[PDB]
């Protein structure tokens, strides 16, 4: 279900954003479109920037489990 | 379990969890209904816990109790060794990284500790009743009594305020809750004491029946205010049933023991487990044709988590300890260390990476050392609050004003930030500051009766949303004046989206609650038919198909597109866990082969070779180009690259520099320096060049206003409530513009049909079914394209000239078939890394980490850039210091070279201007810069933007590059 | 295959291979004969070639003859290409790891890499002749023929001496080779182009014979000169028999092709092999159930290696390079790194250690860095010549003589190492002179006439030996005088070695090669059975039996030791890889719990625990003990012990100080002062306490003469020519001995049978039929022993004392039950570490890398030890700076202990005195004191020395732990 709070955290990221589409279902039409999204895998880029990627501001940001390393797998 | 409500799905049994306080230290204080056995009394009413009471009948015989309630066990893992007989210690010590301490003759709970940092502290009277609730060492919670043995007020025992406020009644239950927010919410009661009615505190109600006598009845029949969640429940002894209020009746088979081992949807997914009768899974069914097994070992662990058609993880520990070993399907280990008071110790990363912590006396990180750079420090006070924090050398410190909550941030360049709260958390006011006496960029937010936001106040404008009693953003309302409403069906789901302008957005969702249909604004559709597994094997477009497959491995490996004609015929080969290696098409082949680590040595683009080498941490050095090219790379301190070298003896290095925010500044090679000037925003406001400025006065709005060239150059712009262009002068050429809010134009020159353009000064578009436009009619001029099945033109024609573009299996341009010659390109994963014009290699180097172009190197010879704040390259000069190349661009970016000595094909980001077309291709897409649009589609329907042919809002601070 | 020498078992080709010289560089010169198709001349006679001729047909069709004998070829694996159509370059790239690059219009080849630091340069007249050939950019050999087109003379073009001169006549065939050394050996063949004889410089000739015609004869029946390698050769069809002198004829079974399919031995093994139509192995099945399968990925590679009832190795390949990646069967994985032109890169071990490789710009290995020490460096010269070497801080000088031989090494301790040569190779003379004017340890060589040592010299003593034209070393003469004589059967294999007295050591041979009997000197005899796969399963003795068996793993598994009663029934349990950690017996079970990295981290000896950690390195650091101790060691470069800290806060830190050539210098910790210095060639001649003081005078014969101890002491010593002590003088307490100078005693009144003595000091000694002396009449007390299965003490009496000594699954002592009580011991390996007496645990602590006895800590103190060169133990002090504990042996061990407050049972080397029987035990025999040697036999019967009973040869310079 989605029956929570919505905290100010919760909606400064999505108010940032141009998608103007909720999660649940932003999460399934970038999931049908593997057509084009699909790169080179298996090696980090140097571009800072993925396909689904897109429209992205100029001016820098820089506002502030936590403090080691995730690890590949965990259960 | 977990269905519309917490309540369980193997036994008819009510559970719901509510929290009071969620204070931001990590205090948490959830209550829980347990409507089994709740006819005892302990302290709040019948069946009601507060998560803090962990009683022992006897001294030590397997006795403990919560919320949701040596001598080693099997099933649960617990192992409750004894201390000393004149005083219990119990230390519980489960199996979740819990501990519990019981102490005989007093009975008191000490030594609550849920992890490493989470700790707990008690404080109770004479009688069998706390007061006192500390987290580490600082008093938290403060609770009190109405002599009668029920808690009434609890406090933060730091400042005289009411929290909580526990209301009871005269049948011995609480009615009221009245937490820290502010929202109270009622309850009703039945006879035999199992709640029937909970009423929220925005307006819903949730009306609870049941079907049994006594505490052990099958809770059904649970449903909302307005027929919401009409939720339906069936028990058959060990079978349980339930359907939403859309016919969504999944089945759950469960066992003598509480397992699971059948749970069937109602499309008709099925799963499997398997156990061991020893309370351990063994094998896992899917729904497909694969299975996992588990292997487990002495003490459980497991230690094998095997894979049909594939590998294993290979878990590890010492003796008792947690995850330090993984064998990835890949190959690559990665260890770690832990000693016997948690403190991660050294581990090693996937290739050659390693990092070193350092703790205090106390239980706080301190540092966190990597290799090459990459090192943070923390500096921690008397008490629990963070002061200070390195993480690349910035030093950022904190400040609180005399409580829990941060006051202002400082920064080492000289912005100060500064916070203003309210009685309560939920931040109100966030300002920046400086060095000098001015201010900027300052928000404003604010709240409703509830604990909801209402409207946003930015630099921009203000934004405003409006609820529907149930926090689903039901409308919003942009700063210009229009809205857009949101319409929500059974379930809450989004259904429609209409907007201010008439059109409207459509969804559709099948049995499973996935999106399978939407109605596109000029009146497309979609049909969006997914598997049995959950992934997506035919797209059906309205007049195009996909057809999708796989390799029972969840991996993409065949892309079989057709509209009838122009098959693709794509093919993927990837291995266990990504690495592809292979990607064969018609026209080009690209390979690659990684290393024992995972480290890609090789680019192989058809008949073209290129290579890199690796460092022993990771860091790429000395890349070796075709065509008897290799460059050599050197970092810095903090890992940043900070030379670039050549082999050629006549090319020398170039050098950059970085500031104390950890930005590019400096950048100069032998004789052409480049600098940058920020005003503490993260905003460029100055460009010297040694010889030519830049500088750039933005407006009230956060908007660039005027830019001043050296070059006698004085540009003003001033735009309108939503950042369009409306007026632009460069010198002394006003221009006029004007929209529609959303990106159409509003001139008496067009007419846009749904959605798009139909004519523009004179010039007539002609759109297909699909989207995109195939006829353009100018003055005297007709140019027909031909489109394939992936959103692609092959071939444009009309004006006296016939073009072959060959794309490859990604989607990238590889081969132009023109009138004039052959053009290859070699790309670099994301950017251009060179071309070939029959002519000579010419290369390009951008900068470290963006796409701004730096220099170009061709026929021994190196030509570096001057890219102004949004990365267009206007200029282009030689080694020597005269100007070689020059341009303009007004308000769109057209092609105004004075002086051609070299071709010049970069554009604004990753762009590549046609000779034979005047268009520009980004990666995927062609832009015309001639009306400040795209000619197709994007392939994120609406997830992507509100217009799908807009490039951005205004080209000044904008950018959009990777095509979309 | 290759059955015989100069035979092939392929078909009835002869190919007999020789190398004429070999330089010390790396170049060989090679010769073969190839009769098959011998109707050819390449100028060195009718089939015959000179390994430097590789022709090639057109520009890469045919031809490209060996010396035996893009264009990819799977079956043989070659990637002969084409380069540019301006000159002709081939670049074969067999699959080898080799490469030829032939030159068009001079027809010659050069560039032959045969590794990476492996070149060939040629170059050619005129004519199709070589005339120069450079190893890697400097001249090497030069050609010189008699303008006919035969090699006559090769030259090394510096210094004008003859190397290789051949002998032709009239018949156009070589007669002779004459090579470096400056043998001659003769040639004659048939009027077919056949060798017929084959004349060796010493004189044994070889006889060839003929059966077929034309150019595809056979050879069969190939002789020696009397008999002794006679060879019968038989071809049906496709099948191959061959059988040497002594009835043993081994059949093989080709395919067309001539891959080998089936190979039978004549006493039933036989194994097979299968193939994949394509030249590639895929099943290997063995004599036994055990079989092996092969699978390989693209271009083969051999991917896995899996073996039946076990794990695989799984080899990684990334590219055409070496391997990159092993993964042990047990589970542990370990990569590498190569570039794009080889000069391998750091590379991760098994466990956790990395080795960090670093080239020069010509492509050597200049630096080697392990982690934490362990780093060696290369300084070479502008040639290809070594000048400095560093393994851990030795930093050696070679010196040249302009020559490619070193004659001179300098070491940074003052001493000098001289070489002196000859004309020839083969080294004459080294001495190692000083910082001031002396001269020892001089050693000289001689040869006979033919190119083999006739005599050693040495400051002991000259050692001859006598050939007999066979290489064989049939006679061997002792300085003293002795001989020891060979005896050489058939196909020259040992069956007697009779000595200079009478008894003889007689050998036995079965029809497969391996040894099965060996007569003693007394006249022992044994079987040394094997099975079918080559281990030993049966050891079968004359009156005991071990018959030991496997796990269908190659591990030892079970033990039958017993000869009839006393069933020792030893049992263990290995893994896929090893450790077996399940040491059990039927008296004591010692267990191994390791880490999850691969490393030891506890040591269950049946009750005990002691417990291990290691470091991120390797290292073993925070050593913890049982009874509440624990220590800590810490290292320093280079990786040695330099610090232990004890657990206890009133025990102070021992610390060590090394000099430069690495030896341990100076000890001490609070007030104790070892102090150790050494003359230069690795010899102690002082020592010093603190307090104390010893020195040590040497002899003109390398042995020690006369020791002085300031407390009184001053010896003397006087040996005989071999080494054995013959008189010592004291301060008036002077003792004669002597020998028959084979270590026994040639007394007046002694008494040997054949090697064991039967009187000595008035005291008679009876042994057993198995070789250890069983009773022991002295003056007036009578002892009797029993002896195990395994030749170990169980249980001794007849002296009114009666103790039992239970052992383990090792062979090691660990409980001792005696009139006094029970003394448990507590090893670490094969050393012992603790021992408890019902009255405190007593541990000890060595020298970090030896037997010698530092300290013991008991009753919550420390004690120090004062030991000398050898590493006996005689002053033993506390912390306060008392004298403890004293002793003083006098010629053997015998205890003379006049004040001894605590026990200390420590002797030479890791012995322990028995209060009831005064013997010392090492690790497997008991040593007599009051006799000077063993009381039992070793397991080694010839291996370890003549006599069977012998300690040393004097007990002054010369130890021996761990038994035998």
């Amino acid at each position: 279900c989605e029956e929570g709070l919505k905290r100010l955290q919760q909606m400064l990221a999505e108010y940032q954003a141009q998608s103007d589409v909720p999660q649940e279902v932003c999460d399934q039409i970038l999931e049908a479109a593997k057509e084009s999204s699909v790169g080179e895998d298996g090696v980090r880029s140097q571009v800072k920037i993925r396909k689904p990627n897109g429209k992205n501001n100029i001016r820098y940001e820089y506002d502030l489990i936590t403090f080691y390393r995730h690890i590949n797998y965990s259960d | 379990e977990k269905a519309g409500d917490p309540v369980s799905l193997v036994t008819g049994e009510e559970i719901l969890t509510l929290n009071d306080v969620e204070l931001p230290n990590g205090f948490v204080w959830s209550r829980t209904y347990r409507s089994s056995k709740a006819s005892r009394n302990q302290g709040l009413g019948y069946g009601w816990r507060h998560a803090f009471q962990f009683e022992l009948k006897e001294v030590t015989d397997e006795k403990h109790n919560v919320t949701s309630w040596t001598s080693y066990q099997v099933y649960v893992g617990a192992s409750c060794h004894f201390l000393n007989p004149n005083i219990r210690i119990v230390t519980l010590s489960s199996g979740d990284q819990y501990r519990f301490e019981l102490v005989e003759d007093i009975w008191l709970l000490k030594q609550v500790r849920n992890g490493i940092f989470s700790t707990f502290q008690l404080r109770y009277s004479r009688n069998h009743r706390l007061i006192e609730v500390a987290h580490n060492k600082r008093p938290v919670l403060e609770c009190q009594y109405d002599k009668q043995g029920r808690l009434v007020e609890l406090l933060n025992a730091k400042t005289e305020q009411v929290l909580t406020t526990y209301i009871y009644d005269e049948q011995d239950d609480l009615v009221g809750a009245t937490n820290d927010l502010g929202l109270t919410e009622r309850y009703e009661y039945q006879d035999q004491h199992l709640i029937a009615k909970r009423v929220r505190p925005t307006g819903f109600t949730h009306y609870f029946e049941w079907s049994g006598e006594g505490s052990s009845a099958k809770c059904i029949r649970n449903f909302g205010d307005s027929g919401i969640y009409d939720y339906r429940f069936h028990y058959e002894g060990a079978k349980s049933s339930y359907s939403d209020s859309l016919d969504n009746e999944w089945t759950f088979i469960h066992d003598e023991q509480g397992h699971l081992l059948e749970k069937s949807s109602p499309t008709g997914r099925t799963w499997q487990w398997h156990y061991d009768h020893l309370g351990r899974k063994e094998k896992a069914v899917f729904p497909d044709n694969s299975t996992t097994q588990y292997q487990y070992n002495q003490q459980g662990q497991l230690i094998s988590k095997l894979h049909s058609s594939g590998a294993q993880i290979q878990y590890g520990y010492d003796s008792l300890g947690k995850l330090v070993k993984t064998v990835s399907p890949d190959g690559d280990l990665e260890k770690a260390y832990y000693n016997s008071l948690g403190q991660r110790v050294w581990d090693i990363d996937a290739l050659g990476c390693v990092t070193e912590y350092e703790y205090d006396k106390h239980g706080q990180v301190v540092k966190r050392e990597s290799e090459d750079g990459k090192k943070s420090r923390w500096w921690w006070d008397k008490q629990q609050r963070l002061v200070a924090h390195e993480v690349d050398g910035t030093l950022l410190r904190y400040s609180y004003g005399a409580t829990d909550l941060v006051n202002g941030i400082a920064y080492p360049d000289g912005c100060v930030a500064q916070i203003s709260y309210d009685d309560y958390g939920r931040r109100t006011s966030i300002r920046y500051f400086n060095d000098e006496d001015k201010v900027g960029y300052s928000e404003e937010y604010a709240y409703d009766e509830f604990s909801r936001v209402a409207q946003i106040q930015t630099p921009e404008g203000v934004t405003s949303y409006q609820w529907g009693a149930l926090a689903q953003q039901e409308a919003v309302i942009f700063p210009d004046g229009s809205h857009i409403s949101y319409e929500y069906d059974q379930q809450r789901n989004l259904t429609k989206l209409v907007r201010s302008d008439g059109l409207a957005f459509e969804f559709w969702y099948d049995s499973e609650g996935l999106l399978s249909g939407t109605v596109g604004f000029d009146g497309l559709h979609s049909q969006f038919k997914y598997d049995s597994m959950g992934r997506i094997i035919r797209k059906d477009v309205a007049d195009r198909t996909v057809l999708y497959s796989y390799d029972d491995a969840g991996f993409l490996q065949h892309i079989k597109a057709g509209n009838g004609k122009n098959i693709v015929e794509n093919h993927f080969n990837y291995t266990l866990g990504g690495r592809l290696t292979l990607a064969s098409n018609r026209h080009q082949t690209l390979q690659y082969q990684y290393s024992s680590f995972g480290h890609l040595t090789k680019r192989i683009q058809g008949q073209f070779e290129i290579g890199e080498e690796f460092n022993r941490v990771g860091q790429r050095v000395s890349q070796t180009l075709p065509d008897k090219t290799s460059f050599n790379f050197s970092y810095d301190t903090n890992g940043r690259l900070s030379e670039i070298r050549f082999s050629d003896d006549s090319l020398p290095k170039i050098e950059f520099q970085y500031d104390v925010m950890g930005r590019l500044s400096v950048t100069e090679t032998e004789s052409f320096r480049e600098s940058k000037l920020y005003d503490g925003v993260g905003r460029l406001v100055e460009q010297q060049w040694s010889g030519r400025e830049k500088k750039y006065i933005y407006n009230a709005q956060n908007r660039i206003s005027s830019i001043l060239d050296n070059t006698a150059g004085a540009t003003h712009y001033q735009y309108d409530t939503l950042g369009y262009v409306t007026k632009v002068s460069e010198a002394g050429s006003t221009s006029t513009f004007e929209s529609d809010s959303f990106g159409n134009p509003a001139l008496a020159d067009s007419k846009v049909m749904s959605d798009r353009i139909e004519a523009y000064a004179g010039v007539r578009y002609k759109y297909d079914q699909q989207g995109n436009q195939v006829k353009r009619e100018g003055d005297g001029t007709v140019q027909k394209r031909v489109f394939d099945a992936l959103s692609q033109l092959v071939e444009v024609h009309g004006d006296s000239s016939i073009s072959h573009y060959e794309y490859d299996a990604l989607g990238r341009r590889t081969k132009k078939i023109t009138q004039n010659g052959i053009t290859e390109f070699l790309w670099e994963g994301e950017r251009l890394l060179g071309e070939r014009t029959a002519d000579g290699f010419r290369w390009y180097l951008y900068q470290p980490e963006t796409y701004i172009p730096l220099a170009v190197l061709e026929n021994g010879s190196i030509y570096l850039y001057e890219c102004d704040q949004v990365g267009k390259p206007e200029r282009l000069k030689d080694s020597a210091g005269n100007i070689v190349w020059s341009a303009s661009y007004d308000v769109h970016g057209f092609a105004s070279i004075d002086v051609e000595e070299v071709r010049n094909p970069l554009r604004f980001q990753g762009q590549y201007f046609d000779q034979e077309t005047n268009l520009h291709y980004n990666l995927a897409r062609y832009y015309d810069p001639k009306l400040g649009r795209f000619i197709q589609q994007d392939p994120i329907s609406i997830a992507g933007g509100i217009n799908h042919y807009q490039y951005a809002v205004n080209p000044i601070q904008w950018i959009d590059p990777t095509g979309f």
